[PDB]
């Protein structure tokens, strides 16, 4: 349940690289090939899977959200059969990248938040500014839109959402286009408030969403925008004054500060938000209220030794030793992830590795 | 291990047209896919073209309609087809080849000049 009025008016990252299946390999049985391209800055992207020096016909990939740093993450995944001479790899272009990069396939009780994610990319001659926007409900994406797709409504993506009447949807796709039309207005504002020709490509990011503890009690409360992956303006932890960033933006903070903006955000943002938080987790409790406990295990002058956690939702966990790679999605609604640390060869059992997730009723410490 | 021979590049007229090709040397059965990406003003070079040895496809949006690459049968030797060229299309072109094991191989680029 989105913002129901109309919203006031007013750096460059490389990306992270993962190749995986969804589920262990076994060779014969059906499975996904996943390209987890995550951390980047600005949001244009070429993605490929390769089967043996040859393209992947039918590939598909999520819809575009970003981390608390703006920074951007994709999941591109197709179905695959892995056999013996098969050889697999994931090739990515991005602008800070001389040349493409490929990365080959190697086989060998919490609390809960609504959030909704907001990216509008400018395309100089070439037709309205790219629009998109998804929703959040902890972990799992339950709504989208894509000013590019067909439908240009409100789509579900997830289960339980369906649900919802034509009420429902006419009213989210009224107010995702309202968005729209004020993320629209903002680009061009921007784009002369900081003498920007009318030739280059810009981006504009907003968020905004509620926190409730196990109670389902509201705790904190967000509303942020970001200009380029630069924050521009921002809601305080309070709900009652904002941040400015630049001197650019000051302007625009006295002009809501004159209007009162942050009354009706406050009033959303604890109210709104919130009973709609709560009817998402009801409706959709046999998914949303689940945990699953990650499937553990270990891999090993120097060595290596890497723990593992597979198949575990949400996905908040923490692996540390006594190398971290970003937590991936299985595609499935689960979730990876592996740390390492270099050994001298023998002294392999003075270290252990520990595990801290919602879904364990207690710590796990591993070791050789 | 490869090695790519570029060839065909040079100066046109806004509206001309030239004809790119490449040939991957070593073993005929040790390059599948061949195309070409393209240097950029910035940092980044962007695909124009490329091929699979069965014959599929692919072209950046910029060329659409305009650029058309091919494949010999018999040698591993790919054309660029390039027509109704614009300034916009001054850049140096980057031959490009994929062993079956998805290893890249690129060649020094020729520079393709539009007045």
């Amino acid at each position: 349940y989105m913002l129901d009025l109309q919203p006031e008016t007013t750096i460059q990252r490389t990306p992270k690289i993962q190749v995986y299946s969804r589920h262990p390999a076994e060779n014969g049985k059906s499975n996904f090939l996943n390209c987890y391209v995550s951390g980047f800055h600005p949001s244009d992207i070429e993605v490929d899977l390769l089967k043996n020096g040859e393209r992947i016909e039918k590939v598909e990939h999520s819809d575009l959200s970003f981390s608390k740093d703006w920074s951007f993450y994709l999941l591109y995944y197709t179905e695959f059969t892995p056999t013996e001479k098969d050889e697999y790899a994931c090739r990515v272009n991005h602008v800070t990248l001389s040349q493409p990069k490929i990365v080959k396939w190697d086989r060998d009780s919490g609390s809960h938040s609504m959030r909704y994610f907001f990216t509008s990319v400018s395309r100089p001659g070439r037709g309205e500014p790219r629009f998109i926007a998804v929703g959040y409900v902890d972990d799992t994406q339950f709504v989208r839109f894509d000013s590019d797709a067909a439908s240009q409504r409100m789509e579900p993506r997830a289960p339980w959402i369906e649900q919802e009447g034509p009420e429902y949807w006419d009213g989210e796709t009224r107010k995702v286009k309202a968005h729209s039309q004020t993320h629209r207005v903002d680009l061009g504002t921007l784009r002369g408030a900081y003498n920007q020709s009318e030739a280059g490509s810009h981006t504009v990011q907003r968020m905004y969403g509620c926190d409730v503890g196990s109670d389902w009690r509201f705790l904190r409360g967000y509303h942020q925008y970001a200009y380029d992956g630069k924050d521009y303006i921002a809601l305080k932890e309070d709900l009652r004054s904002w941040t400015a960033a630049d001197m650019a933006a000051q302007t625009t903070k006295h002009k809501w500060e004159a209007a009162h903006v942050a009354e009706q955000l406050r009033a959303y943002l604890e109210g709104t938000c919130v009973e709609w938080l709560r009817r998402y987790l009801e409706n959709g409790k046999e998914t949303l209220q689940r945990t699953d406990a990650p499937k553990t295990h270990m891999t090993h002058h120097e060595a290596t030794l890497r723990c593992w956690a597979l198949s575990f939702y949400p996905a908040e966990i923490t692996l540390t030793w006594q190398e971290l790679v970003e937590t991936r999605p299985a595609g499935d609604g689960t979730f990876q992830k592996w740390a390492a640390v270099v050994v001298p060869s023998g002294q392999e059992q003075r270290y252990t590795c520990h595990v801290q997730h919602e879904g364990l009723p207690k710590p796990l410490t591993l070791r050789w | 291990e490869v090695k790519l021979v570029e060839s065909g590049g040079g100066l046109v007229q806004p509206g001309g047209s030239l004809r790119l090709s490449c040939a991957a040397s070593g073993s005929i059965f040790s390059i599948n896919t061949m195309g070409w990406y393209r240097q950029t003003p910035g940092k980044q070079r962007d695909l124009v073209a490329d091929i699979s040895s069965g014959g599929s496809t692919k072209y950046g949006d910029s060329v659409k309609g305009r650029f058309t690459i091919s494949r010999d049968n018999t040698k591993n030797t790919v054309y660029l087809q390039m027509n109704s060229l614009k300034p916009e299309d001054t850049a140096v072109y980057y031959c490009y080849g994929l062993s079956y094991s998805n290893d890249d191989y690129w060649g020094q680029g020729t520079q393709v000049t539009v007045s």
